[PDB]
């Protein structure tokens, strides 16, 4: 039932809203409802990420609705993760900063479901160089705090984060990340990030429990 | 004796750091091209 | 030793970067393309060659740059290079290679 | 503080119980309480798996109590999985079948936490060859149901499952595994596996929720 809905959203995604022979809001709500009930397979996730990440004619409300109901069934692939990472920052190919904050929030909430959590370590510099962008900084810091390992705490990133902390007048999300840095190198001069939506976490857990059934 | 090893190994660290930030800074979709993706991704 | 693999990886990567600069970046810098690619690669080569030449002396790693060089602007906006605070005609790389436990 | 508890339990596990100078059970109860509260990191899991699978002088009640409290924090490594796999079946060094049944129950309950779930596919024969052992058959069937892929459904395995199903009379755990074999192939003669302990599952989930915080 779900791949038929994505096939429709994909087609409507290709043509402007007023040229659509049907309003899409009814079909976006069917997809939203199916995702809330069943989750999104690995393959459906990948198609949804393309729809959320490439420039198309979908409206912001519909994209945010999809993002907020993107509960994975089973795992989360590198293909999906990297697409959201490549969406981040400024550029004519990239989505709005508001959706970017939602994608970053999402990655924190599904971090435990990545097939290859190390892939975020391989793009650590892409995430880190974006800390200047205030509109996504809180979500960036939380994700970076989960991704940071000792190999990433390099002197130039220590200095960059200290300068950014001083120039913003002390962002508490920046000092939370610096705390993680200090755990690897206590030599450094001195919010413990909580889950951003407990009810979403609880709903994901319910969906995920079906993986034990057979 | 071994200062040569990490000198070559560091020389890769500088190229990978600069190559990744250059491709990610260009604005190009580096995710959906294998060549560009290898340029950006650090090693596991 | 494992040393020429860190040399094989770096010669391979250096060719991939030069391909990217020629095929994609030089065109973007125009908005001729060939001229932009040659000067961005010269500048990155000069930048990297020096960073190591200092080793410890962080102060010596600045290259002289033409007044309005778009290459430097792009490298500074991409966070791969930094101007000198006192004057913006010299320019250093960010020192990705330096590591505390290297 | 969990390292020191395991150290002491390892030491006492090599001493026959009548020759000990102090009971080990109060320390096992401290271990069990710590596991319930914080779970077991990957490195602690390996040490506990060694305690549970190598022949020692710990009593069956103490081994079961640790198994029932073996909540992983984060992931389950291949080496941990393979320690348990290598303990299954009959052999001078292997644990009791009753403990083996709890090991297989555990693998089912932590299946979603394996770093590399494919590891169980590489030892498929080991699992499938144990099906005639009634004392672990219900737990084997559930794990087999989760792990079997098309490559594993060879003609000789289909026949052995039908031979075993005939020889036991009705066995709904075999019927359930044959149902799984019948998605991959259409052609042969025609109990959904629920999670064995929802309370354990719920408690594991709450411990796992800490991975989203930094």
């Amino acid at each position: 039932g779900l791949p038929r809905l994505i096939d429709a959203i994909e087609e409507a995604s290709k043509i402007p809203a007023k040229r659509r022979q049907t309003p899409i809001k009814p079909t976006i709500e069917k997809l939203t409802t199916h995702l809330y009930t069943h989750g999104a397979s690995p393959d459906s996730l990948l198609r949804l990420a393309d729809l959320l990440t490439l420039r198309n004619h979908l409206d912001q409300a519909s994209l945010a609705a999809i993002t907020r109901n993107l509960y994975p069934s089973s795992t989360v692939s590198d293909e999906v993760v990297l697409r959201f990472i490549g969406a981040l920052g400024h550029g004519q190919l990239k989505p709005t900063l508001a959706l970017q904050a939602l994608f970053l929030r999402w990655l924190v909430m599904v971090y435990h479901l990545l097939e290859n959590p190390g892939v975020l370590g391989q793009v650590y510099g892409v995430l880190f160089d974006l800390l200047d962008t205030a509109a996504i900084r809180p979500q960036l810091c939380h994700l970076l705090a989960l991704v940071t390992r000792r190999k990433h705490v390099r002197p130039f990133r220590i200095q960059a984060i200290l300068t950014l902390s001083r120039q913003t007048g002390g962002d508490p999300n920046l000092t939370g990340l610096l705390r993680v840095f200090k755990n690897y190198y206590p030599e450094i001069i001195v919010s413990a990030f909580k889950h951003p939506d407990p009810q979403w976490r609880q709903h994901l857990d319910e969906i995920q429990q079906r993986r034990s059934e057979a | 004796h071994e200062a040569e090893m990490k000198s070559n190994r560091r020389r890769w660290r500088i190229m990978k750091g600069a190559a990744s930030a250059i491709v990610a800074g260009s604005g190009i979709d580096w995710v959906r091209d294998e060549r560009l993706r290898d340029l950006v991704l650090d090693l596991p | 030793r494992q040393k020429d693999e860190w040399a094989k990886k770096t010669s391979s990567l250096m060719k991939q970067l030069d391909w990217f600069i020629g095929e994609h970046l030089g065109a973007m810098l125009a908005a001729e393309a060939l001229a932009a690619s040659a000067e961005m690669r010269d500048l990155i080569e000069q930048l990297m060659n020096k960073l190591v030449e200092a080793g410890g002396d962080n102060s010596a790693t600045y290259v002289e740059i033409p007044r309005e060089s778009a290459a430097a602007r792009f490298l500074v906006r991409s966070k791969v290079a930094m101007f000198h605070p006192n004057d913006a005609r010299r320019l250093r790389l960010v020192d990705f290679g330096r590591d505390l436990d290297d």
